């Protein structure tokens, strides 16, 4: 007599998740209509998996972004220790980024600072280096890929304590110093060769 | 509204997805948990929901050329969905290394032709077989394994 149908899908359980997407079941009835007097039942699920929103979102936890450059060399109460066998120290920094609807705030320093040695713009003894590899064809996707390698008067570096202390830390050299070569080909500091790159291939994102 | 796959978590080491919560859902309805992550399409480039940092240099695609000087391509992509990785670069950006290349010194040179030897016999125990004749690139030897345009042997019939 009455054919069975389906009521609209609902929710059996709460959204097990406080927050963002979790995983429910819906259930449904067959009473729209009911079956009568031998109608058939409903064909298919009454249960489905499905996914609830609480359209509500997470906290985020606060992350260090990359550190900052290092800071000159420099001691407290000196104009310039550059070219001299005097310990100073320098500084670099990072930014707690991204925190959010009540995350952490993010641990540890947001500074961090070390012992150096100063040889900005100090002029030192050199050597010539030998060949680096050739670097990588730059632009890599843009005209004309050319790749190059370089002869660099490298300087020789003063024989000073790796440590210091207050009554050990260790110290690092800092700064471009000024390296002093014979002329070679020419060039003071630095000797290049240059040479194109071939049958350069037109680079495509590679998700079409 | 462009239906994403919505995944529980990334793991960092590969890049993939991991735990599908499933379909239907939106990448800002995913993300509203910053510890999923998500794909645009199924089975390709996993994103996670947190913030956007460089994924893993690619496997270097193979050499343009097979004889002599190529270069060959890798790449690094903009990974997360709320901001930009190193400068102003908004995520699914390429970053593009474009490296020399080499998979042999030397090319295969061509080859050229000798001259046709005397031909050889058939089958004398019973009658109707076959006669051959032969040649070499003893001329313009191939190079670099190489080759000769055209055929070494040559047939024919003899009654006998
Ligand atoms: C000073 O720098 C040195 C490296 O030049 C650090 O030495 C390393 O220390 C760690 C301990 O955490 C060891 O795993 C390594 O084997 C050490 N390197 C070696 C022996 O080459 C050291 O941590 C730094 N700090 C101090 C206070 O000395
Ligand atoms: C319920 O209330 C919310 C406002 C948050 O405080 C929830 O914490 C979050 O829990 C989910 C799973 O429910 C995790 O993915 C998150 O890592 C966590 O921050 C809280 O459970
Ligand atoms: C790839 O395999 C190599 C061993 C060679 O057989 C290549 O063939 C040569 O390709 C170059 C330029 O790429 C040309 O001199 C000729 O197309 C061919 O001899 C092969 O492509
Ligand atoms: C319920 O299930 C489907 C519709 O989703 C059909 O088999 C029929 O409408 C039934 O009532
Ligand atoms: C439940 O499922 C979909 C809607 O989610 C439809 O098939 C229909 O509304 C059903 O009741
Ligand atoms: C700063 O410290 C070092 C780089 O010197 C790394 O551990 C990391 O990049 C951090 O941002
Ligand atoms: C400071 O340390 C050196 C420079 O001497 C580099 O590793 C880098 O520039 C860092 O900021
Ligand atoms: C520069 O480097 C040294 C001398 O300063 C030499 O080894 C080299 O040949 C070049 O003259
Ligand atoms: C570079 O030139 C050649 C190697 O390519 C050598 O003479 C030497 O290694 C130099 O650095
Ligand atoms: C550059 O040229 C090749 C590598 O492509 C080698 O001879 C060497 O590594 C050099 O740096
Ligand atoms: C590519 O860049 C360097 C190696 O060239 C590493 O930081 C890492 O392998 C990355 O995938
Ligand atoms: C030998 O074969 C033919 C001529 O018979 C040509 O393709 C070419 O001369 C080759 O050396
Ligand atoms: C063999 O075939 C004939 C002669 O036998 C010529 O076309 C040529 O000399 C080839 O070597
Ligand atoms: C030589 O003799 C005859 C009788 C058969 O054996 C043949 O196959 C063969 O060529």
């Amino acid at each position: 007599s009455v054919a069975g149908g389906w009521g609209p899908w609902g929710p059996v359980s709460p959204c097990p998740v406080t927050c963002g997407l979790g995983q429910t079941m819906e259930q449904r009835t067959c009473n729209h209509p009911v079956p009568q007097h031998g109608g058939p039942f409903c064909a298919g699920d009454a249960t489905r998996t499905h996914i609830c929103n609480t359209a509500v979102p997470c906290p985020v936890d606060g992350e260090w972004d990359s550190w900052g450059e290092w800071s000159p060399c420099i001691r407290r109460n000196m104009k310039s220790i550059s070219c001299q066998e005097i310990p100073g120290q320098q500084s670099r920094g990072r930014t707690c980024r991204g925190r959010k609807f009540d995350g952490h705030r993010c641990a540890g320093q947001q500074q961090d600072i070390r012992h150096c040695y100063s040889i900005q713009h100090c002029p030192l003894k050199g050597s010539w280096s030998e060949w680096s590899t050739w670097g990588l064809c730059m632009p890599p996707c843009g005209p004309n890929p050319t790749r190059a390698r370089q002869r660099l008067c490298t300087p020789l570096l003063p024989k000073y304590p790796p440590t210091v202390s207050m009554v050990e830390k260790n110290v690092t050299f800092w700064g471009r110093p000024l390296p002093r070569c014979e002329e070679l080909q020419g060039q003071k500091l630095v000797v290049e060769e240059k040479r194109p790159c071939l049958h350069v291939p037109a680079c495509k994102d590679p998700e079409e | 509204s462009d239906p994403v796959l919505c995944f529980t978590q990334y793991e960092e080491s590969s890049g993939k997805c991991k735990g599908l919560l499933g379909g239907g859902v939106s990448v800002e309805d995913c993300c509203l948990n910053t510890a999923f992550a998500y794909q645009k399409r199924s089975g390709g480039l996993c994103q996670p929901c947190r913030s956007p940092r460089w994924s893993l240099w690619s496997t270097w695609a193979p050499c343009s050329v097979t004889c002599s000087e190529g270069s060959q391509l890798r790449y690094r992509r903009c990974v997360g969905w709320n901001g930009q990785c190193s400068g102003k670069v908004a995520p699914g950006t390429l970053e593009w290394q474009l490296q020399a290349c080499e998979d042999q010194q030397c090319c295969p040179e061509m080859g050229g032709w000798s001259g046709w030897g005397p031909w050889e016999p058939c089958s004398v125990t019973c009658s109707k077989g076959t006669r051959t004749r032969r040649r070499a690139c003893n001329h313009p030897a191939p190079k670099c394994g190489g080759h000769c345009p055209g055929q070494a042997q040559e047939s024919e019939a003899c009654d006998t």
